[PDB]
């Protein structure tokens, strides 16, 4: 519906045993990007080493691979004084 | 609460006393009503256990920033701080409290 809200903000990190789960809300704008469309870019001999051949889509992406997009700086401090190690287990994305 | 601080209790924990039970010398042949005093020279050895369950109030935070910890020093130094030195002597070399995270009020 256009008048309900759809999801809720959804920041936190609950620690419960030797798991601990992030969540982290952003509000996020996305442009409409190349006009819509696809394009070519290239570049040449700039020298050799930095020549490329590729292409520019009208489309955004979601990054989300830097730690402080999930911990914060407590939740660091909290994860690196009192374990010797960590991996991410699963993400559910929204 | 006891003011050189910790845990005021009605019934702490009971004292324990210990003594080595006198054991006398060689008595008098002939019978003399005084209490003894002449002993066999004695002291005693052992292990003791203590064990004590703490139970922890888990810091439940929202505080964004990190929190003051406990750390020791990265730096060198001659000796390990909380460790013994080269004759074996084990030190503490500072008071460490308690009161490093944080609450509001």
């Amino acid at each position: 519906g256009v008048g309900s809200s759809s999801g809720n903000w959804h920041c936190d990190s609950t620690w419960l045993g030797d798991r601990v789960i992030t969540t982290s809300t952003r509000t996020w704008a996305l442009p409409t990007y190349n006009n819509h469309l696809y394009k070519q870019i290239s570049n040449g001999t700039a020298t050799n080493d930095n020549t490329y051949f590729g292409y520019s889509t009208p489309w955004g992406y979601f990054d989300f691979n830097r730690f402080h997009c999930h911990f914060s700086p407590r939740d660091w401090q909290r994860l690196i004084n009192n374990n010797w190690g960590f991996r991410p287990k699963r993400l559910s994305f929204k | 609460s006891p003011l050189m601080g910790g845990f005021g209790l009605k019934h702490p924990p009971p004292q324990i006393l210990i003594k080595n039970t006198p054991v006398p010398a060689d008595p008098p042949t002939t019978f003399n009503q005084s209490k003894l005093n002449s002993f066999i020279t004695q002291y005693s050895t052992g292990q003791v256990s203590v064990e004590i369950e703490w139970e922890l109030q888990k810091e439940n935070s929202k505080r964004w920033n990190p929190e003051i910890q406990y750390t020791s020093n990265y730096y060198k130094s001659t000796s390990v701080d909380f460790a013994v030195n080269t004759e074996g002597v084990y030190s503490e070399p500072r008071p460490i409290g308690t009161r490093y995270l944080t609450r509001n009020l």
